């Protein structure tokens, strides 16, 4: 994105650990996808679960 | 940061000069003058700077810059020198290092120098141009920097050019030698290397040239003859880095204000028809920003322009352009209060100006012209049912019709749009 | 490193944008500073030349 | 930066307006693919006041082709009478 628009923007992405909780993600694919939904529906629990 | 580095690079260097402190080999005297008062730091070392009088400072420093010549001690040594000579907002300021003893201590060494363009020559070269500006000494003569190659080399390729372009546009502030350049042909290398497609710092400060170069209203009347405002609208059109924007209305401004003549002064109309400003200022009013004098440089150029277009807009012209034979898109066509309220007078002596725009009609077949007068027809017929009675009588409407089958597509949607006008309870 | 290697160039750029604004406004100010002198001069002038025309 | 989001939503309303005109006169939409041909210019926003003024145009032909309708059957039901001995 820089060397599109190169606008002297070294974009830096430092990193950070917090008290906030970070989200939940699983990655799906073909026959998982609604099995994923089976469980949203009734409820996401914790994080690293 | 080519030349930056350098500097960064020998901002470390601190030179060997007290091996040779009386020495003949390097800085006899100047070696001297190093070791006296070297904390310019504390403001008594400047001020009994006076007591050399410039007798080693500037003195026995002419011709030390060729008096070293190897690239890799020379080079220290003219940027201690030159580093020494850079800041002095009060260690020199208004060139306290006279030396009265010589003129050759200011102008004419320069002429065995700027060879080998590249080490710090023609950047110290430049930095001894910034000691003239607001300075007390001013060039000798103008064409010791405005016939040499030193910007001719610098025209296009790079930070070295970067530099002299700074420095450049920080020497156009006294009129001397700013119309003395620009009278030559500096104008068609400023025109020529802002129009290459380079980077933005570059334009940016040829459009701080140009904003300076504003400053003088005969110059602006000079300078009519190139295309530089509505260019330098394209150039806004397609730029826009904040402070570009802000530089490109501050020049259009400093035109405005100046204002030498109006009669020469068609830039107003130029300001739209070329490009329409105000279609950009729909935008850049909705930006908002912390600095007061972009909104106050707005409200200006926005209240101008609304009345570049108000004194553009006037039927006696319209009627003579009508009367002429040539045509054009004038935005009087969309000026509503035009056919609201002075769309009667192109009722003339005996609808003189409707029969003579039928027989345009009848016979030109330019379809720029042809439409003009269609849409103006029709927005004619649009507020008046005797001039409706009139052309029909006249047989027009199929002239009109004869135009919704013109070779152009465009003019064909015209003239249907003119018989739509002509459509009101017929 | 990379942590305070971005940090350098962080502070490096800020620096560098600051010091381009801040110097470009000053610059702009003073340029403003000496349109105001030729108009105080010109009034000045003129004033001086009613008076100077008179005498001679 | 209100200004541009409602500007966004005046765009959604003409396309939105184009959508409804030609899905009554059955216009279908060609919708193949190529999912990722997005720039991100300011001249999108003249580009969509331009097809705002297309649409401001199509908005007048119908308001005058519905008083061409009009005219038309007037005159129609004028050529009707004109029938009679």
């Amino acid at each position: 994105g820089t060397e599109h628009s190169g606008s002297t923007v070294p974009s830096i992405l430092n990193r950070m650990q917090t008290n906030q909780t970070p989200p939940t993600y699983n990655k799906t694919n073909k026959f998982t996808h609604g099995f994923q939904n089976i469980v949203d529906a009734y409820g996401i629990g914790t994080y690293r679960e | 940061n080519i030349i930056a580095a350098k500097a960064a690079e020998v901002r470390a260097n601190k030179v060997n000069w007290q091996s040779y402190l009386q020495g003949q080999m390097i800085s006899a005297e100047d070696c001297e003058f190093i070791q006296r008062f070297e904390m310019k730091r504390s403001s008594e070392d400047k001020q009994e700077m006076l007591q050399t009088e410039g007798s080693q400072c500037a003195k026995t420093f002419i011709n030390l810059m060729t008096h070293i010549s190897k690239e890799q001690t020379v080079q220290y040594i003219l940027t201690m020198v030159d580093d020494m000579l850079q800041e002095n907002h009060q260690r020199v300021s208004i060139f306290f290092d006279y030396a009265k003893r010589s003129k050759s201590t200011a102008w004419p060494y320069f002429l065995p120098m700027l060879n080998r363009q590249d080490p710090f020559t023609v950047h110290m070269a430049a930095r001894i141009i910034a000691k003239l500006a607001a300075w007390g000494k001013e060039l000798m003569e103008g064409s010791d920097l405005n016939y040499y190659f030193n910007w001719i080399k610098t025209q296009l390729s790079s930070q070295y050019v970067q530099c002299v372009a700074g420095c450049l546009q920080l020497m156009l502030r006294v009129n001397e030698y700013r119309f003395a350049w620009v009278e030559a042909d500096g104008v068609n290398c400023i025109m020529g290397v802002l129009s290459n497609k380079c980077g933005f710092q570059l334009q940016y400060q040829m459009i701080f040239s140009i904003w300076l170069l504003a400053f003088s209203p005969q110059m602006c009347e000079h300078l009519r003859r190139y295309n530089i405002i509505p260019v330098l609208s394209d150039i806004l059109q397609e730029s826009v880095k904040e402070k570009v924007t802000r530089i490109i209305l501050a020049a259009f401004r400093n035109f405005l204000e100046k204002s030498t003549e109006r009669e020469t002064r068609q830039e107003y109309a130029l300001a739209m028809i070329q490009c329409k400003v105000l279609k950009q200022l729909e935008n850049l009013e909705q930006q908002k920003y912390d600095d007061e004098d972009i909104s106050e440089d707005i409200k200006f150029l926005l209240e101008k322009l609304g009345e570049s277009v108000q004194d553009l807009s006037s039927f006696d012209e319209y009627s003579s352009e009508l009367k002429s034979g040539r045509l054009e898109w004038s935005p009087v066509h969309k000026s509503e209060k035009f056919w609201r309220e002075n769309a009667v007078r192109l009722n003339e002596k005996n609808y003189e100006l409707l029969k003579i725009l039928t027989k345009l009609l009848e016979v030109s077949d330019d379809p720029q012209v042809l439409a003009v007068a269609a849409h103006d027809v029709g927005e004619y017929v649009r507020h008046y049912p005797r001039g409706k009675r009139v052309i029909e009588q006249l047989g027009g409407k199929q002239l009109v019709m004869n135009h919704m089958h013109h070779e152009d597509q465009q003019v064909r949607y015209n003239a249907l749009l003119a018989v739509q006008k002509l459509m009101v309870h017929n | 490193a990379l942590s305070d290697a971005d940090v350098q160039k962080q502070i490096k750029h800020m620096m560098a944008f600051i010091e381009q604004e801040a110097n470009e406004k000053a610059e702009e100010i003073d340029a403003k500073a000496e349109e105001e002198f030729n108009i105080e001069k010109g009034r000045l002038v003129q004033t001086q030349r009613l008076k100077i025309m008179e005498y001679y | 930066f209100v200004n541009e989001v409602r500007r966004c939503e005046e765009m959604d309303r003409k396309l939105r307006f184009v959508e409804k005109e030609i899905r009554k006169a059955n216009i279908p939409i060609m919708d193949t693919g190529e999912n990722p041909e997005v720039p991100f210019p300011r001249d999108m926003i003249d580009l969509e006041a331009n097809f705002e003024k297309i649409e401001n145009e199509l908005k007048e032909i119908n308001t005058n082709q519905e008083a061409l309708k009009r005219n038309f059957l007037e005159l129609t039901e004028l050529k009707f009478i004109l029938r009679k001995t």
